[PDB]
């Protein structure tokens, strides 16, 4: 029977700027004489419907289209991709990264209590000595691995 | 909606270049598509090029890199500038108003594109007298033979366009020499062999030849 | 593949009857995205019908196109005699707009024999040094006419040219002109120039002839 | 070893450009040297250019920066493209097969290079009748005068090439008007003044003129 509910404009005076949009449909005059806002000669409807049928040849098939258009410029990015999370050991001098905090040492279960917006703890003389695991939200102490 | 006159074509040596013009009238020539189509004289119809109302153009693959179309909507005049002319692009061409689906609804008049060959020569005219070997009963035939010319469009009228009865111009013939030739004949009552005026008016439009020749019975 | 191919290529009929013809593609086309055209010889070609469904204005309704896919027909319900022309099919479904080759439409007016007439070369031309000998065949239905030149009863091959007129819009006849071309020197070597026309309206062929140099 | 036909030259206005062609036959045209040599019509022979079997080219000093030679060994066709044509390079030219020491052993046929001048005009023909002032005893002479033409190569034959006895075409003369002229005459027994056929066949090859003129005793 067919799907003729999908249409396209086929007339305009000029081309488009990138991602311009027009929904306004008016009787497209090539007459040079005004035609009352009514149809007829050299004033035509600017839109055209698609004539679809299941027995159409290849290329005459409905192809659903999606495009991507990205934003960067200045300001602080709002979007972000995914993230990997191997696993957390314990009691094995390790090389760790906690969402930005890069370090080395032995990780151990803690018994301190941060406030529920604090990520890591610091010592006097300003060295990172505790962190909070982002996924499970538990505090872990960071001790250096042995030297001497 | 009276429109699409064509002009410009004719005798041109190969390797040259020509801008044709198809002017229209009574129409907004900017806000539509136009097109060009050829017609080989022994063959069918073959599309040449299109323009858009936005202004995008397309061409045939053979004429790629050679032919440029343009228009002036201030003077409503389409311009087909053809370049690097080869001796197979010898068709008559038609400007065509275009609609929508790329139907060519309104059509031009036509103009001949003829590649260089034997240059342009004028016709030689003889009168073919009415004779008893052409006479039969009530009527007898007389005519004019116009031969040896290259520039294809040539015309012969009878008595400045007066006689339309029996006047029949036969298709021109292309000789081995490369030049055309034709003969136009008209029948007229045998009682009227020499009585009235029968002068063939030969006009050659690519050149400027105009000669009137009278045909009278044989001496 | 997209190539338009005519069914017959020509049709010779009698007016007042239902005319029907088709144009065949080289693949199945996307739905009804084709058209027809007609060409008047010596004139501009004109619109016939868009989309193989309905025709535009300026055209009456005696005509109907149908079909789907490879086959696509055109039917004229009754033969108007003034509609005798060359008729084209045109597509716009494919990415180029290809054409066909045309179909000839005409009539076969009752068998009419030609009036024949032979013209000797004019004295002006024999000065120039060449002799054209024209033979005319006037009005005639069957165009399948034969023109045999004979010079002193020798059938002449390869020095003649013919042309034929378009079928006449009044009486539906044809007319034919054959020209025999000789040098003055070779012309002056023979006596009888004859033109023998064969045609269906003649029970036996007609020869018109003259004798070079006899007023 | 039958080879080296030439073609292409003729009437050309100065400032133009022309590619000549010398095709050969029955020979590996790649694996040797060829050359070009001119012959001024009043003067001697002057070498133009050479190619190598490897493909290196050399030229004369006067034609430096102007003339380009080339070849297609797929079609065995030497190409002399001459450009920026001056009105002293008016010689006839010869393609020449070359050996070794640069001997030009095998030779072409020749083709005329003629710079623009008076353009190309057709000949005007008159018959010079046999007369008693030309008659003496057993024989009398008649001929054809073909005058006022620019495009140097022109030919007049007698009776389509039949008479070879007494037929003598004299060298064309170059008038102050800039056009050539000549006259070809043949003697024939005085008993045979008008008796047989004596028609001069005039052919002009740069143009396409072909006219036969009969010569008869004076009225
Ligand atoms: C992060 O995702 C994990 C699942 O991958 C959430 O985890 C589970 O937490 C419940 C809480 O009772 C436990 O019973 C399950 O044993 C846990 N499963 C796993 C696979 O760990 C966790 O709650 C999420 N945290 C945040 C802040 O989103």
């Amino acid at each position: 029977g067919g799907n003729y509910n999908y249409l396209y404009r086929l007339f305009r005076k000029s081309n488009l700027k990138p991602f311009e949009r027009d929904i306004s449909t008016e009787i497209y005059q090539a007459g040079s004489t005004p035609c009352n806002g009514v149809e007829g000669f050299n004033c035509y409807f600017p839109l055209q419907s698609y004539g679809f049928q299941p027995t159409n040849g290849v290329g005459y098939q409905p192809y659903r289209v999606v495009v991507l258009s990205f934003e960067l410029l200045h300001a602080p990015a709002t979007v972000c991709g995914p993230k990997k999370s191997t696993n957390l050991v314990k009691n094995k001098c390790v090389n760790f990264n906690f969402n930005g905090l890069t370090g080395t040492g032995v990780l151990t279960e803690s018994n301190k209590k941060f406030l529920p917006f604090q990520q890591f703890g610091r010592d006097i003389a300003d060295t990172t000595d505790a962190v909070r695991d982002p996924q499970t939200l538990e505090i872990l102490d960071i001790t250096p691995c042995s030297f001497g | 909606e009276v429109q699409l006159v064509e002009s410009g074509g004719g005798l041109i040596q190969p390797g040259g270049s020509l801008r044709l013009s198809c002017a229209a009238s009574g129409f907004t020539v900017s806000s539509n598509y136009m097109s060009w189509v050829r017609q080989a004289p022994g063959k069918g119809l073959e599309w040449v090029s299109v323009i858009y109302s936005g202004g995008s153009t397309y061409y045939a693959d053979s004429v790629k890199g050679r032919f440029t179309i343009s228009r002036d909507n201030s003077k409503n005049t389409l311009y087909l500038q053809m370049n690097s002319l080869r001796a197979e692009d010898t068709a008559v061409y038609y400007c065509a108003r275009d609609y929508g689906d790329f139907y060519f609804d309104y059509w031009g008049q036509g103009t001949l594109v003829t590649v260089s060959s034997a240059s342009t020569k004028g016709p030689s005219v003889f009168p073919l007298a009415p004779s008893s070997k052409s006479t039969s009963g009530g009527t007898a035939a007389l005519g004019c033979l116009v031969k040896d010319y290259f520039p294809e469009p040539v015309t012969v009228s009878w008595n400045s366009g007066a006689l339309t009865s029996g006047v029949h111009t036969f298709p021109a013939v292309l000789q081995s020499s490369g030049l055309y030739s034709l003969s136009s004949v008209v029948t007229v009552p045998s009682s009227s062999l020499g009585t009235q005026t029968y002068i063939c008016n030969v006009n050659h439009k690519p050149s400027n030849t105009k000669v009137d020749k009278k045909v009278e019975p044989k001496s | 593949e997209i190539v338009l191919t005519q069914s017959p290529g020509t049709l010779s009929l009698s007016p007042g009857e239902r005319a029907t013809l088709s144009c065949r593609a080289s693949q199945s086309v996307s739905s009804s995205y084709l058209a027809w055209y007609q060409q008047k010889p010596g004139q501009a070609p004109r619109l016939l019908i868009y989309g193989a469904s309905s025709r535009a204005t300026g055209i009456p309704d005696r005509f109907s196109g149908s079909g789907s896919g490879t086959d696509f027909t055109l039917t004229i319900s009754r033969l108007e005699p003034e509609d005798f022309a060359v008729y084209y099919c045109q597509q716009y479904g494919s990415s180029p707009r290809t054409f066909g080759q045309g179909t000839k439409l005409e009539i076969k007016r009752t068998v009419a024999a030609p009036s024949v007439f032979i013209f000797p070369p004019s004295d002006e031309q024999l000065k120039s040094g060449t002799a054209s000998v024209v033979c005319l065949l006037n009005n005639f239905y069957p165009r399948e006419a034969k023109v045999q030149w004979k010079v002193d009863n020798a059938l002449q091959s390869g020095n003649s040219q013919e042309s034929v007129t378009e079928q006449d819009s009044k009486d539906s006849t044809y007319s034919l002109s054959s020209t025999l071309t000789l040098s003055k020197a070779d012309y002056e070597k023979h006596k009888v120039y004859a033109c023998e026309v064969t045609h269906q309206g003649l029970s036996s062929p007609v020869t018109k002839s003259f004798n070079r140099g006899e007023c």
